[PDB]
């Protein structure tokens, strides 16, 4: 799942295609972050 | 025993309750360090 | 100061290789910039193209 880089609007991505939001059509798509445990020594 | 992938915990050891992932040999979660310990070292 | 490029550099006097061709460039403009997106034109703000 990425994340539209002018509005907030989430995709799937599909392999070749132009990285587009499909909503509004700016092609910058950012990746998110799932919840995933991560440890750091402090 | 395990298998690849598994996420174990370092009980024993100067490295206690660490998180680490098994790489083939565990990684740990935020650190640069390759470790290698045996089964009785490593917990669920 | 484009225009002035433009207003020097003159009338060009399309070459007889008995026929006169000739070429007259005027007033020069400049539009702001901008991205076509399919169909759409969207604005280019720095930041995209530095991405893109
Ligand atoms: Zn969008």
């Amino acid at each position: 799942t990425y994340v539209c880089g002018d509005c907030g609007q989430e995709n799937t991505l599909k392999s070749g295609d132009v990285i587009q939001c499909r909503e509004c059509g700016y092609r910058i798509l950012y990746k998110k972050r799932t919840r995933r445990v991560v440890q750091y020594e402090a | 025993t395990y298998s690849i992938g598994q996420k174990l915990r370092i009980r024993v050891g100067p490295l206690k309750g660490y998180l680490c992932r098994v790489i083939a040999t565990v990684k740990l979660d935020s650190q640069h360090k390759i470790f290698t310990v045996k089964s009785e070292h490593l917990a669920e | 100061g484009l225009q002035n490029v433009f207003q020097s550099f003159g009338e060009m006097l399309v070459e007889p290789s008995w026929r006169y061709a000739t070429v007259k460039f005027g007033e020069v403009t400049v539009e702001k910039p901008t991205f076509f997106s399919d169909d759409k034109e969207l604005e280019f703000l720095p930041w995209h193209a530095r991405l893109q």
